[PDB]
């Protein structure tokens, strides 16, 4: 029942008590684990946000990362380093813009290097994680322009330089499966492979065609890098399931997080962050609520979870809070992280019975984006 | 209040966020910072490109095409934020979402969003 | 009156009797089965007309006059902006000032003065009997009544609803009579959220009435000239068009290279494009756009020549804040917007489409 | 009773009914008058912060103007332009600082003076509007440096350029009173006048002591360049008086805000800007609520007006609300401004009734400095 | 929750506003952002300049001088707010001041204000 | 014995017996009625000391004794920041090593060896007896046991409150007894607000039960040779002293330069200031810091000399973190600085504050 604000005024009054003296010093973040986890804050557009680095099994706010507009954030899956691409200018939101990646030790939180991308190629978006990528080995960063045209450009992490901008067709989103070789979704509805090599045009492949017009892909799909899961849930949570394991796109059955009945009921996922994957368990979890067609954006009270092989429902959560992200930790008795962009709020839940264990508040102005690690 | 029910268009107030010309309006009305329901605030640069939706105005029955265009190179006003989505799409159908910083064609490369405006361009169809 | 009036002006239209060796009427450039505009070859293609002589060719391409009439007359905005007025130039303050020109025109109709034009409609009884019953007894024996009469009359003709008959595929879907295809929507879409809908639409904002997709006003595109209709003109290579700069009264630098926004309706069947008629395709038109958003080489090239478009005949006063956009359009936006431009084509002249 | 939000639907539905057309356009700010109000929002010590425009009147932002780290805003009396000292840094609140003046056109708002400050030299601190200030000819700006030492720096506006740097006293704020000419307050108790050139020691003259060393004079003063009166309050309310319109300083008698039965019962000043002074009237208005004496900072929920030659009280006002700081317009029938820095809301009075006409809500983060000009 | 009361020390919580050596803190508790009570948090750089104030210790009944000292290279944490101002003096007597952002001689010259720290330098006189 | 063994070694102290010629003892240096510091004019003045012969001068000022008990024995710290010992470098880890030293160096009381110091304490019949009985028979004849046994009885006798009684004015306020006058109150409030806290504060946290205003670390803080003590030890123009680095066993080459801070009790009567007697006035010592932080052309200057300050001795390793403050003390800080170092004074040289 000891808060850690109570139990560090005992640790202090002790000290004192004792006379135990301590320097006064730079506290360095402890060593990234399974349970760690990044709280960004888009700060509902303005020119400066911020990253909460939390340690989730003692819900304790750990470090924090500053970032210009819309940063894109980024975490290197064994811990090695944390990354995001930002944006500044010369007068706050006036003035020359300078578009930059840094890459930060994860226990200093000291940035290793800034590199500076030229002609300010960033999309400026409401935070995708999938507009910027790391490569499986982590020497490559990939972030996605869109203006004059969908393009693709390549950092260069390990010699800490840009390389260059890769022309791609009109396709969005960067799911990497190689260190020369990622995933796009295309308009006409099929994903692209996407070969690049030190020097030249791209080899660009296309799948079938997997997904009809009217049926409508979320901005936010949750990818599996370690196990090549794409997760791509649609407007009424069906779930189009891509393998990329074998480097080539296999589609897996499609499945429905939702029955007919709830369908006809009005359930429907909404939200940020609507879906979750974890890998060692193959197990879906889903942002759902009832609300009207077009509230796709909206908090979310509900989790469902389901088995990715069958697509069973494995349970049914009532969150408590009005929810727009959820994430899970990656190791055995995951916790379900569930991010509320209204109370500035993450909720910390045990993933298997889905009750709140802890929460970690004031965490920015409209925090929007949770990220974690896959260790294991 | 309730955020997931079905969104109700009213033609009386524009600094709310149920007016019916903000169906699919994303960060904060320019009415509210100095500018007004179709013009950008003094020091801001108003953008050439938008993202479009289909709005059904309650008061005469018709639905007319809103192409809401950014005033950018500002911070963002925090004076009347609102998000709507009716109609939109994800960001492969780029011409009806939202998330998207439409600040392209901005005087001075003006690319920070300050606030959107909600100029009528058409009839829907 | 005003039938009788717009009857006339039929007669006067396809009437080559207004020319100087009776060759050509207003029909045989501004044809009827093509838009109102010329399907005949001559040493530029169709880039360019031949006049009444049948060697001197214009320097300028026939435009259509379906929905001209609805082109406000020539004036200067509140904005400083000129709107209005007719020719590419804008030299002419409204359709009846226009009309007389082409008749007086050596490399057109040629007729040497307003007095031969008298002469050749009192030759006329139906003109006497036509004329004289709209603007009284004696009106074609006075050189200037008979001229300003028949401008009048061929004004009024481009009035009537056959020029203008709003019965494109795109009239019908705004009037709630058929729906476009996914394709054309999309065209539509793109259309009036990048940046051909602040030129190419007649309000800022709000619904027009009688939408003819153009805001009457002036702007230099940049485009290069046209060197085999130049030729063809006889103008010279040293010659310069300085468009609106051109028009009588015009003194204002900043309006050198700017040409009227013509309107896009039949613009699928009244190639070549643009004032010099330089691009033979609807594309090629469209393409032109991305030369100045897009960063792929294949942008810089004209896929008609697959040499570079060439340098603006006038480098200066460019629409850059309109045309630098940011965005390019990839070949499915050229698509759709194709798709699109193809429903503001007449009723009538859909089967011309294929 | 229409709100401005009713109007403006009233004339846009008006507009589409008539088919009236407009073009969307960058708007003006309405020529600046005695009831322009501005509100700055040093954010917490937040990186960047916002100055709001408003028309007191209408009670309507007519504007914003972007800053960085604790700006410091000026506004000519005039009305001819405003301006203020601010600071960026290359990376966020990180790497290299730039310290800078902007001037602003009134109307456009765009900057019209871009002028940088060598070696970083403001002074850092929670916003005091006499830290940085003109010369009552507009053609100088002043601003206080603190680190190494107390120092002033002398910015030329008329030629957009910085002059140099004023070795001054253990002093501190800047009154104006001349083209060559300010006053500062001194640890010791006494004003310094300071004369100054383009190079040499300035000529620097102590008035007498005119406070004991444990009266404390709070951080901010209202100073009427126009009046040369200085108005400043010590901690419990009573208030000195220097006239300076002379050239030299001349002590007025000084006069108490509260009564001693309000003293006697805890009645103290308190909020940020916690006195305003109106020219023409000749009025002192002061913030004071019952506090414990250490509660110096916080809101407060009266305002007493007093008559500065007599010390006289004309009204205690009930104010309704939370607030922190206040100030008035300097025209007849001028208006009370109560800045609210907790509901980030500037509450707009009648100063002669007390009354509550409007208000102006969503005014950043943590709103605390208002401005008007003297135009009169 | 009364803002005006008397200032009311305790020696059990240290992100409370309330929290003994938080008599005269300006700014956000460090211990909620990655720090401690007297240590920064990862990415900040210590000030070696300080404000001092006397606050009295209901453990102990000793009053302790508390010299703070600014975290500062990073926007402000915007956690665990609070201001208090216990024996606090204007500007000029700046010793005692605590609204100049106490950040001189911090590592790479930082100047910007993240959060404060609350260590005990000697007992007050 | 905790009283017999201080007795021994309060008059092993005062006795010139323990020099060459005799005319030396450690009191001749350390004398109790300047705090334990040499008020003796030299050919560098008061900045340092004539040995037993007469002639040779020392290269480093004459520390007090007072408070010098505090001070933990030589060690490093988990932080790898050296600790304790005595001497400015730090080569002697605590009074027992130190007291030894002084007796056997030729610059100082030059006793050739061990046995000769044996053959000195033999000689007196009061030591015979007071040694003895501290030590058992037989340990004068024992040179080493001798030398060992007189180290010890000098070293427990500087463990007497004698030598670190406590009762300052600082003390007295501290104990609620009296008050700081403003300005020595705002002195105590600069000096544990700006940088000065840092070094000469015993704890980085906390309150010290008996504070002697040092930290006990070492640091360079570029100070310059002082020229005229250089000349007079004879060291050379090319000699470097490297302070901590000089001690046998320190390799580390960031330790040059570094040198003990001093406990700042008593240091408004034990001038001339610094590690080599540099600098005459207090109000100098303080001045000094001022060149890491003020802009102004005076904070270059000397204003003893009206020259720059001097190049540094070692111009490596300097503690620029500490020193560059980014802070001016003006003269109203000094003023106050000076007020409140003064009452650092023991009663007993509260006399010696006049001058
Ligand atoms: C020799 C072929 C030819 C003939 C015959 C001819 N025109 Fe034209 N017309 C043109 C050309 C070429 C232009 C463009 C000239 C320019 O812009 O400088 C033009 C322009 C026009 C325009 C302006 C339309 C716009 O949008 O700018 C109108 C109206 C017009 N003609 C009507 C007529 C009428 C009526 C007649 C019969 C009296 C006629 N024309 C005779 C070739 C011809
Ligand atoms: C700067 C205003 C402006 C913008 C923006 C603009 N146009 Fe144009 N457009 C013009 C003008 C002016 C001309 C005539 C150019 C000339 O001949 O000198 C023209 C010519 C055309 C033509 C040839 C029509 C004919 O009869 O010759 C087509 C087709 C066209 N535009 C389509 C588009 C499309 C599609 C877009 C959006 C990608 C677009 N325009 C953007 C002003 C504009
Ligand atoms: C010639 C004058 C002289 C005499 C005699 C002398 N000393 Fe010293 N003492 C010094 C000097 C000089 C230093 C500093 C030398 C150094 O740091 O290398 C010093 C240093 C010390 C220190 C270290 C204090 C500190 O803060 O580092 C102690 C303890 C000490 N002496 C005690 C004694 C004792 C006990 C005797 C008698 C056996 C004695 N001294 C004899 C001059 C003298
Ligand atoms: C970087 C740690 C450090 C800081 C900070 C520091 N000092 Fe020192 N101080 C020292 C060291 C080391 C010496 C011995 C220098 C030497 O002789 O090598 C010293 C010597 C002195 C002396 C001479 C004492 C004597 O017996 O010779 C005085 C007086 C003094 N300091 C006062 C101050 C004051 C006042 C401040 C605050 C402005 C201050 N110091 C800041 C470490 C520091
Ligand atoms: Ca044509
Ligand atoms: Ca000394
Ligand atoms: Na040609
Ligand atoms: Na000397």
């Amino acid at each position: 029942q000891e808060t850690q604000g109570q139990a560090a005024a005992r640790a202090a009054a002790a000290d004192l008590a004792a006379g135990q003296d301590d320097e006064p010093r730079i506290l360095e973040a402890p060593a990234p684990d399974a349970r760690r986890v990044y709280v960004n804050d888009p700060a509902h557009f303005a020119a400066v946000t911020q990253q909460f680095v939390i340690d989730g099994e003692a819900g304790r706010v750990i470090g924090m990362i500053d970032g210009g507009f819309l940063p894109n954030p980024v975490v290197a899956d064994d811990g090695s380093f944390i990354a995001h691409a930002s944006t500044v200018f010369s007068r706050i939101a006036r003035g020359e813009r300078t578009d930059y990646v840094e890459v930060f030790d994860p226990v200093t939180l000291l940035p290793t290097a800034d590199i500076e991308l030229p002609d300010a190629p960033r999309f400026l978006v409401g935070t995708y994680p999938w507009m910027t990528s790391l490569t499986p080995d982590g020497k490559t960063l990939l972030f996605y322009q869109f203006s004059p045209a969908p393009a693709v450009g390549v950092v260069d992490l390990e010699g800490k330089a840009f390389k260059r901008m890769l022309d791609v067709p009109d396709c969005y989103h960067i799911f990497p499966t190689a260190p020369d070789t990622f995933f796009m979704h295309c308009r006409d509805g099929s994903l692209a492979k996407v070969a690049f090599g030190t020097e030249g045009t791209p080899e660009i492949t296309h799948t079938e065609v997997f997904h009809p017009e009217d049926e409508f892909l979320i901005n936010h799909p949750a990818y599996s890098q370690k196990a090549g899961r794409l997760v791509w849930p649609t407007y009424t949570g069906k779930i189009h399931q891509i393998d990329l394991s074998s480097g080539d796109a296999k589609f897996l059955p499609a499945v429905e997080a939702l029955t007919e009945a709830e369908r006809a009921d009005g359930w429907r996922p909404g939200g940020w962050q609507q879906v979750a994957y974890h890998r060692a368990l193959d197990r879906i979890y889903l942002l759902v609520d009832q609300r009207d067609e077009w509230r796709h954006k909206t908090a979310s009270r509900f989790v469902v979870v389901l088995d990715a092989k069958t697509g069973e429902r494995l349970a049914k959560f009532e969150m408590g809070h009005e929810i727009d992200s959820i994430n899970v930790s990656q190791d055995e008795k995951p916790l379900l992280y569930a991010l509320s962009t209204g109370d500035k709020t993450l909720y910390i839940h045990d993933a298997e019975s889905g009750e709140e264990l802890r929460s970690v508040n004031q965490l920015g102005h409209g925090p929007q984006v949770i990220t974690t690690a896959d260790m294991g | 209040t309730d955020p997931r029910a079905k969104w109700v268009p009213q033609d009386n107030d524009i600094q709310a966020c149920d007016y019916w010309r903000h169906c699919s309006i994303d960060g904060n009305i320019c009415d509210c910072s100095g500018g007004s329901l179709t013009n950008c605030p003094p020091g801001t640069k108003l953008a050439t490109a938008s993202w479009v939706a289909s709005c059904y105005n309650p008061t005469d029955g018709q639905s007319y095409l809103i192409a809401y265009r950014d005033c950018c190179g500002y911070n963002v006003s925090g004076r009347c934020p609102c998000l709507n989505t009716e109609g939109e799409l994800p960001v492969y159908r780029p011409e009806f979402a939202n998330d998207i910083i439409w600040c392209f064609g901005a005087e001075d490369d003006a690319m920070t969003y300050h606030c959107t405006i909600s100029p009528i361009v058409g009839k829907a169809s | 009156a005003d039938d009788a009036l717009a009857a006339l002006g039929a007669q006067l239209f396809v009437d080559p009797a207004l020319s100087r060796n009776a060759t050509q009427s207003c029909a045989t450039c501004h044809d009827p089965a093509r838009a109102f505009t010329d399907p005949r070859e001559g040493k530029a293609g169709l880039a360019v007309s031949v006049g009444d002589d049948g060697q001197s060719h214009g320097d300028r391409n026939t435009p259509t006059l379906g929905y001209a009439a609805l082109v406000p007359a020539f004036h200067r905005d509140a904005n400083g902006k000129y709107k209005g007025g007719q020719f590419w130039d804008g030299r002419a303050d409204d359709l009846k000032q226009q009309a007389g020109q082409p008749m007086l025109n050596p490399v057109e109709m040629a007729m040497p003065d307003r007095a031969a034009v008298a002469a050749r409609l009192r030759d006329d009884p139906a003109y006497r009997t036509g004329f004289e019953a709209l603007f009284g007894k004696g009106v074609l024996d006075d050189p200037e009544r008979a001229f300003d009469a028949a401008a009048e009359a061929l004004a009024a003709y481009q009035a009537t609803g056959e020029f203008s008959p709003f019965d494109s595929k795109y009239d019908r879907v705004m009037r709630g009579e058929e729906k476009f295809t996914p394709l054309e929507e999309f065209g539509y879409t793109v259309f009036i959220t990048w940046n051909c809908r602040l030129c190419h639409m007649q309000r800022k904002q709000g619904v027009a009435e009688r939408e003819t997709f153009t805001n009457f006003e002036y702007h230099n595109i940049g485009l290069p000239v046209n060197e085999t209709a130049r030729e063809a003109s006889g103008l010279g290579a040293d010659h310069v068009d300085h468009g609106l700069l051109a028009r009588p009264g015009i003194e204002d630098p900043a309006q050198s290279g700017r040409f009227k926004v013509p309107s896009l309706r039949n613009v699928a069947v009244t190639g070549p494009y643009m004032h010099n008629g330089v691009f033979t395709d609807l594309r090629t038109a469209i393409l032109f756009y991305n030369k100045y958003t897009s960063r792929r080489p294949e942008a810089k090239i004209n896929p008609e020549t697959g040499a570079p478009w060439g340098e603006p005949e006038v480098a200066r006063n460019l629409s850059l804040a309109e045309l630098q956009s940011g965005l390019m359009l990839d070949d499915g936006r050229v698509d759709a917007l194709v798709a699109f431009l193809e429903t503001l084509t007449d009723r009538r002249y859909e089967p011309l489409l294929e």
